[PDB]
């Protein structure tokens, strides 16, 4: 499987993510400093905020109650395709998903 | 000393457990806590010890409680009996606005980007200390490596010069070790007065070391005060110190008795990151908790506001419902599940630095001292508490089996 992280400046980071790994853990484990992941991935901090490409939004599992109430706290612009990437678990069905990383998490 | 049973605690939930002196401690502290997970023990028990408090024994309840901001506090009511372990360098009366700002500032100091950049120097530090012990054929790993290593790592982060090593080591030693005629406040104030001149200095002309970043931080739209800055530096130095020291000793104690696990990592060093996560599960060592902020029925048990509830981080990974054969150390374990750094919004902000210190330690030790064992006739003693630990780890090896790298 493969995930592409598009930073705020347009820089691309194409990354091979193992099945069962969240988009946060992959980013944090692979030098993607623009994703913080302060709480370790339990929808408790909103420092893994990413914008999901509109092609994959309807494919990824939807957000639960905790993620939405936590998404209200994002410091960047909250968009309808904003997600907590620690709640996006990688499966082969999501191969090629692109996420836009905001200019800030803190 | 056993506290009276509150009127809402049914008798069948009462369990004999003293978190500072568990009965089976000689089998190992993790094993002593696992008696809470035997087949006939409820998932949520009450103990008369240490003033009376709940203990959740299963990872599922432990994870849910740390996430449930409605009925469980964010701060721990469990006061460590030692004065040094009870101090909060950032006050508990803080509000979520300030809590977030301090997590952000600490993340600038020990976050994953910082750990990556400093890894090569952390590597050089581990090598230098291990090579210094390699030809001796003997050492107390706790005193001779486990304690100096993270202190020296703080000095790298904080841009402190090497001639301050004996003084800063002595000062952290007065704070962590209750032995010695000096109160914690006097040792803590002595630590502060070492930091204040460097803080005030690097506030004018800063750099990019840890002290400079903290000294130049902003809180509530205004510069961080000198009081806030010294507390941050003190927290970053002594916050992680005890758990890192003790966990390394837990890990090295196991590897000293497990030649087959050592050879597995020597032959396939690419498995050390996975092995470190399996050691973090198996030798988890923190057991803290929260307090109820409102009455709540939790998994069929009536909890009352003000009840203390221990939510031991170490028990989640030892739960057989989470990891089959939980006492088995399997470096190829498929789905390693634990809450060793905690769970929820206050998960250890030093988790990335801590994992890198463990991975570099195992890598650099096994390369130079691939074979070692406990000193014969030695009695390894464990201690139990909020942070459990190893009293001492005397190791011996044959210097001719070692390889200078
Ligand atoms: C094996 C090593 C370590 C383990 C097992 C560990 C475990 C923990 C646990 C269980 C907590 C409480 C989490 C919670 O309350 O939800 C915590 C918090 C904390 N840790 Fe560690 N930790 C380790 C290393 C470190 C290191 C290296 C640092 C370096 C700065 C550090 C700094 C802190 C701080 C400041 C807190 C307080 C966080 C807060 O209150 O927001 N720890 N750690
Ligand atoms: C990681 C650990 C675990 O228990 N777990 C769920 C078990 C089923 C997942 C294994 C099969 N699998 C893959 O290997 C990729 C996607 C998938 O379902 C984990 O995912
Ligand atoms: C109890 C402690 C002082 C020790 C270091 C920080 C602390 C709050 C912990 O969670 C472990
Ligand atoms: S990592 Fe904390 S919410 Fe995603
Ligand atoms: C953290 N200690
Ligand atoms: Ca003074």
């Amino acid at each position: 499987s493969k995930v592409v992280y598009v930073s705020h400046d347009g820089t691309r980071r194409e990354l091979d993510v193992a099945c069962g790994v969240s988009l946060m853990q992959a980013a944090v484990s692979n030098g993607i400093y623009d994703i913080v992941g302060d709480c370790g991935g339990s929808a408790s901090c909103a420092t893994c905020h990413v914008y999901v490409n509109e092609a994959f939004t309807d494919k990824v599992p939807a957000a639960n109650e905790r993620e939405i109430g936590m998404l209200e706290s994002v410091t960047a612009e909250l968009k309808p395709n904003s997600r907590l990437c620690c709640q996006i678990i990688m499966t082969p069905e999501l191969d090629g998903i692109v996420v836009d990383v905001p200019d800030r998490q803190w | 000393n056993l506290a009276p049973l509150p009127p809402h605690v049914p008798e069948h939930l009462v369990f004999d457990f003293d978190m500072y002196n568990p009965s089976n401690l000689s089998a190992g502290v993790q094993e002593a806590w696992a008696v809470l997970q035997e087949s006939n023990v409820p998932d949520l028990v009450w103990t008369r010890s240490n003033g009376g408090h709940w203990i959740a024994t299963r990872g599922q309840l432990i994870r849910e409680a740390y996430e449930d901001y409605r009925h469980f506090s964010s701060e721990s009511p469990f006061i460590p009996r030692e004065a040094g372990e009870a101090y909060d360098f950032i006050p508990t009366s803080m509000d979520p606005p300030e809590q977030r700002q301090f997590r952000a500032l600490a993340n600038q100091v020990v976050g994953m980007p910082v750990v990556d950049k400093l890894e090569n120097r952390i590597q050089e530090l581990a090598s230098s200390l291990i090579e210094s012990l390699r030809p001796q054929g003997q050492c107390n790993f706790t005193e001779d490596y486990a304690e100096p290593f993270p202190i020296r790592i703080f000095m790298l982060l904080a841009g402190l010069p090497e001639e301050d090593i004996p003084h800063l080591k002595y000062l952290t030693d007065q704070m962590t070790r209750p032995d010695g005629s000096m109160t914690f406040a006097e040792a803590k104030e002595a630590l502060y007065d070492y930091l204040i001149p460097i803080i005030e200095q690097r506030r004018q002309k800063p750099g990019t070391d840890a002290i400079s970043i903290v000294a130049n931080g902003q809180v509530n739209g205004r510069p961080i005060t000198s009081d806030e800055a010294k507390r941050m530096c003190g927290l970053l130095l002594v916050g992680g110190l005890d758990t890192v020291v003790n966990f390394l000793s837990f890990s090295m104690e196991f590897l000293a008795k497990s030649p087959e696990h050592r050879q597995e990592l020597i032959e396939r060093p690419e498995r050390i990151p996975a092995a470190s996560e399996e050691l973090l599960r198996r030798f988890s060592l923190v057991a803290d908790g929260r307090i109820l902020t409102s009455d709540y029925e939790f998994h069929g048990v009536q909890l009352k506001k003000g009840d203390q509830i221990l939510l031991p981080q170490m028990l989640s990974g030892l739960d057989e419902r989470e990891n089959a054969a939980p006492m088995h150390v399997d470096f190829s374990r498929q789905c390693v599940s634990h809450t060793t750094f905690g769970h929820g919004s206050h998960l250890c902000l030093g988790q990335h630095l801590a994992r890198r210190e463990i991975i570099v330690t195992l890598k650099e030790w096994l390369t130079r001292i691939p074979d070692f064992s406990i000193a014969p006739g030695a009695q390894i003693q464990h201690k139990s508490g909020i942070v459990s630990g190893v009293q001492a780890l005397p190791l011996v090896w044959d210097p001719a089996t070692t390889k200078a790298v």
